[PDB]
């Protein structure tokens, strides 16, 4: 409507006190309207007046605020001044006022500020400074020139500008800060100054320390920041401050300040041991992160000045008095988390120092490191099993990640270390074990896990004798349990190579194995053994089989671990001599083929399915590991399987979970038989195409797929698949014809089937039986699909299809009869209706289509460019006529292609 | 593009491990894979002492799209709060968290958090995402106050 003071007032009002949402929204809208109305210059000084409530006199100076920093243009240069004091008479008049009117005004008149540097305000900083040292008390006038200092800089970062205009006020503005600073420095050394106005010069201090002015002329504010660290008051803005400065990304450029600044650092020291001593977090916090800031981000430049060594290694047992700090993480303290990066550097760089630097300097770390060893394992030790029942699932969770940031630290210290980590460890857990809480038991053996994995295998004779002390600790507890569990997973790698090992670590997996609070971990651990050493572990496979057969039989495992041991089981299997291999398969499967009969001939229930569909996983999980070839014990007792399975099928053919588990049993057979798997073949197809047509499932048509793929060169075999084929396909597309979009998975695989066939066997597409039109037809659609994979699907069925034009009948006459409905699809994708992302396969099709359909390529583009704004409204008739006479050229590399098409696609979307 | 973001993310991350505000609480969160998720992390804001937030502990979600840093993030309390700001559902209303106002690329993680922490206690009136908080602070600050007192109990460590 019309803004006056009196409209935008009531409007206020209402987003304020109208307690209805679309009201407020109405009045939001209207205001934004009002905001930057002409009528703003005029109703909000009016908001400004003492009568309206400080929320609407903030609206009027935030609306002023927006005027200049908006509509800038809308004053005119001799209104510069003028416009100026009104601002500062309104700043002054609110230094008494409410605070957020104040801030507010403070912002509009650094907009004002910058809007005239440098040339139209000189010295913005000088003016302003004078002009509150001149109505209002000392404290409000010192206070609100702080403010205003303060946001100043806060409005250029967000200051949209140009690269050229931005660089002169950056410029003007690194001068301004010569006013700036001296002002904050004398405010701090004055003892007249008040806690208030003391923690607002911080907090202006830390706004310049944005703008990355240089860490030099900090100097005396750092030092003073530093000494406000006494007064808790002031702690908080001065942490803040201080690694703000410290922290900028040019503050590495003047190395000699960081160097004045270390002794600050470790003047902390005794305020930081007394902050442990009374449990005080917060302080031992920030002075760590004082301490970090320093040392973290500039270790290697402190390095390199060899000169101050001794100042540097103080400042780096500080650290390693917070990383070491009295107390749990994080119920204690949270504070030694925050030093463990600082190890990583400190190590990265001695590495890289090279002669003299490098050896002399790990001379002086190498025994700091070793310290730190011994306090990383403390700290990695859990409290005591009362003290940990108090603490919250949170506390317990920080906790954990803590332990996982200490084993990549451990990791790193063992490349500091060396080898002579490891003997250090061998030591202290033989120590403890003949020299007893579980707590200091696990903690060592955690810090060989995290180190075991990146153990070379080549200082690994002092590896033997730890493996030894396992076998000796007392187990009594599961997180003790779980770590002897891992530590042996994690030497999975090196037993393979020393064998003799094995006897050693094996017993105590196998006797973790029958305890279901370590289902997780011992069955872990037994598969990645069992993955590694599977042809060393041919003995004692008879041992694990065993236990394996007894541990299922007393249900001591949930369903998911059960899949797990069966996979384990299967590369352990795939090692034995064939005639075992058999021995055993039956000793595993005979057990459960009972039960599967007595739940086939039962009546089907929701607990009959969980039972039915586990039984089948472990048959499926086994044969998934178990590959013979990389007799035929697998394709007899899949024979033999056989004749239960279709059993199954009867009664929940109709079953979506348990058609799929079924299905899953004889993918993981044919990728582990493969070509041997051809007895089945014929019993599969058979089986399969029933599956499909009571309920079709991609899973089905990826089988099919596999077939294919692997019997396409035999034609004794292939007959079989072929009928398979052509039921699959049938199916498929009827099933399409209701709801097409409706299973993009099924659309996916069956394009990929249908791609594999016209790769591996063409004449397939011969077939009487087959609908070649209604496939060309599906495919086309497809191409307009949301899903990604069901698009490149579709494109990779038309890149094989192409090629076989002319070379089988069918083939060409589809494309030939119904090809222009190909291309336009393929043009509206590059158009814009298609992902970019997709762009790529569309052009293969454009190749492909040029390279074997020239002729009629040629003709169809003609034709479907000649309609304006198709394939888009940007699309001039000059660039259509570009594009078309550069996918025309008879010669062209593929590469080319893609490149047309991404030029092309380009301007059709802008 | 997704890899730009992801490298500057872990940047943020070691960055946020090495220096961060006493009591806050940023993580990435594990994908199905095991492996780590750093466009969504598990965050927790602890009320400004000294304020009736003083005591209370706020959970919130960080969740990160492939343009960034050049979009900011989006921030989502979990469970909702009481406040002027919020909206109901969840997602917080601030300036720098949006690319057309404040956002700047530069923005870190601690910035952000620090800034939602001091959102808590001082809401922005310039936009209402929650008509009752938004409406109980301007109409009522005694009742308002009251409430908030009670979210920070309800939101105290156990």
């Amino acid at each position: 409507l019309d803004f006056t003071v009196e409209n935008v007032e009531k409007a206020l009002h209402q987003l304020y006190y109208d307690p209805n949402i679309e009201n407020k929204n109405l009045a939001q809208k209207w205001l934004m309207q009002a905001q930057v109305s002409p009528q703003a210059w005029h109703f909000s000084w009016q908001l400004l007046q003492p009568d309206k409530v400080p929320e609407i006199q903030y609206f009027g100076a935030s609306a002023l605020h927006i005027k200049i920093s908006r509509y800038w243009s809308d004053i005119p240069t001799d209104q510069y001044e003028s416009l100026k004091a009104q601002l500062f008479t309104q700043i002054t008049r609110f230094a008494s006022g409410s605070k957020i009117v104040l801030t507010r005004l403070c912002v509009a008149l650094a907009s004002l500020a910058l809007s005239m540097m440098p040339d139209a305000w000189p010295c913005a900083v000088a003016d302003m400074v004078r002009l509150f040292q001149a109505p209002v008390d000392g404290q409000g006038r010192c206070l609100a020139l702080l403010e205003l200092l303060t946001v100043l800089p806060e409005e250029f970062q967000t200051s949209r500008l140009p690269q050229y205009r931005k660089g002169l006020v950056r410029t003007s503005l690194a001068v301004e800060c010569g006013a700036v600073f001296p002002l904050l420095e004398q405010l701090l050394q004055q003892p007249s100054s008040p806690s208030c106005v003391r923690q607002k010069v911080l907090k202006c201090f830390s706004s310049w320390v944005q703008l990355e002015v240089p860490l030099q002329d900090c100097e005396a504010l750092i030092q003073a920041a530093f000494a406000a660290l006494q007064d808790s008051e002031l702690f908080d803005s001065s942490v803040e401050a201080i690694v703000n400065a410290i922290s900028q990304p040019d503050a590495q450029r003047y190395v000699n300040t960081l160097l004045k600044l270390i002794p600050l650092v470790l003047g902390l020291q005794e305020q930081l041991r007394q902050a442990v001593q009374n449990g005080d977090m917060e302080t031992s916090h920030g002075i760590c992160r004082i301490a970090v800031a320093l040392g973290e981000n500039h270790s290697r430049a402190l390095l390199d000045q060899v000169e101050h060594w001794q100042s540097f290694l103080a400042l780096v047992n500080m650290i390693m008095f917070c990383t070491g700090i009295p107390g749990h993480y994080p119920v204690n303290e949270t504070t030694s988390s925050l030093t463990l990066t600082f190890w990583y550097t400190l190590q990265d760089d001695i590495l890289s120092f090279e002669a003299e630097k490098q050896a002399v300097y790990q001379q002086v770390y190498r025994p700091v490191y070793f310290q730190l060893v011994d306090v990383l394992l403390h700290k990695a030790q859990f409290p005591s099993d009362e003290e940990y029942g108090f603490w919250s699932s949170d506390e317990k969770e920080q906790f954990r990640i803590y332990r996982v940031d200490i084993s990549d630290t451990l990791m790193y210290v063992y490349e500091m270390l060396g080898a002579e980590l490891l003997s250090n460890l061998y030591d202290k857990l033989g120590r403890l074990l003949t020299s007893y809480s579980w707590q200091h038991t696990e903690a060592l053996l955690y810090g060989f896990q995290s180190i075991a994995e990146t153990i070379d295998v080549n200082y690994s004779d002092v590896v033997p004798g730890l493996i030894g002390l396992i076998p000796r600790i007392s187990i009594s507890n599961v997180q003790l349990a779980d770590t002897v569990m891992f530590t042996i997973g994690a030497l999975s790698e090196w037993l393979a190579d020393h064998p003799v090992m094995i006897n050693s670590v094996l017993p105590l997996v196998l006797h973790a194995l029958g305890n279901p609070e370590l289902s997780v971990s011992s069955v872990s651990t037994l598969k990645k053994i069992c993955r590694e050493c599977k042809y060393d572990l041919p003995p004692y496979a008879a041992n694990i089989v065993a236990v394996s057969q007894d541990v299922l039989m007393k249900q001591i495992h949930k369903t998911s671990q059960c899949m797990w041991l069966m996979q384990a089981l299967g590369f352990l299997l795939s090692a034995l001599q064939v005639e075992e291999i058999l021995k055993n398969l039956h000793s595993l499967i005979s057990p459960y083929i009972q039960q599967l009969e007595k739940l086939a001939e039962e009546i089907p229930n929701p607990s009959n399915k969980l039972a039915i569909v586990h039984i089948l996983g472990l048959l499926s999980n086994l044969f998934t590991t178990l590959d013979i070839s990389h007799p035929n014990p697998v394709v007899v007792v899949l024979q033999q399987v056989f004749q239960l399975i279709q059993k199954v099928l009867s009664k929940w053919l109709n079953d979506a979970q348990v058609v799929e588990a079924v299905c899953a049993i004889f993918e993981k057979s044919v990728k582990t038989l493969l070509d041997d798997f051809a007895p089945m073949v014929p019993q599969l197809c058979e089986m399969l195409g029933r599956m499909y047509s009571t309920i079709p499932q991609a899973s089905a048509l990826d089988l099919t797929r596999q077939l294919v793929h692997i019997f396409a060169h035999e034609p004794a075999h292939f007959p079989p698949i072929e009928a398979l084929f052509l039921l699959v396909t049938s199916v498929t597309l009827t099933l399409f014809q209701q709801g097409p979009r409706d299973h993009p998975d099924i659309v996916d695989s069956f394009m990929q089937l249908l791609a594999q066939a016209l790769k591996r066997k063409p004449d397939l597409f011969l077939c009487e039986r087959l609908d070649v039109k209604a496939v060309f037809q599906c495919a086309v659609l497809a191409l307009k699909f949301p899903e990604a994979p069901t698009v490149k699907a579709s494109c990779g069925f038309f890149t094989e299809l192409l090629p076989r034009c002319g070379e089988v009948e069918s083939v060409g006459k589809v494309v030939q009869e119904d090809g222009r409905m190909l291309l336009i699809a393929v043009l509206e994708a590059i158009g814009g209706q298609a992902s970019r992302s997709l762009m790529d396969c569309f052009a293969d099709i454009l190749f492909a289509l040029n390279k074997h359909c020239f002729s009629l390529l040629s003709m169809w583009i003609k034709e479907a460019l000649q309609p304006p704004g198709f394939p888009s409204a940007r699309l001039s008739p000059e660039q259509k006529d570009t594009f078309s006479q550069q996918i025309l050229r008879e010669r062209v590399n593929k590469r080319r292609v893609k490149e047309m098409v991404k030029e092309f696609t380009l301007l059709c979307r802008g | 593009m997704s890899g730009i973001a992801l490298s500057r993310l872990a940047q943020e991350r070691k960055a946020w491990r090495k220096d961060h505000p006493f009591g806050f609480v940023a993580v990435p969160t594990k994908n199905p894979d095991g492996t780590m998720n750093l466009m969504n992390w598990e965050c927790a804001i602890p009320g400004k002492k000294g304020t009736p937030w003083e005591g209370g502990l706020f959970k919130l979600r960080m969740l990160f799209k492939d343009d960034y840093p050049s979009s900011p993030p989006k921030c989502k309390f979990e469970p909702p709060l009481f406040h002027p700001n919020v909206y109901p559902s969840g997602t917080v209303c601030l300036s720098i968290l949006e690319e057309d106002k404040d956002w700047r690329p530069a923005i870190t993680i601690k910035q952000i958090l620090l800034g939602i922490q001091e959102l808590l206690n001082e809401p922005n009136i310039q936009d209402p995402a929650q008509a009752e908080a938004y409406t109980i602070y301007c109409q009522n600050r005694v009742e308002y106050e009251k409430r908030v007192r009670a979210q920070a109990k309800k939101f105290a460590p156990s």
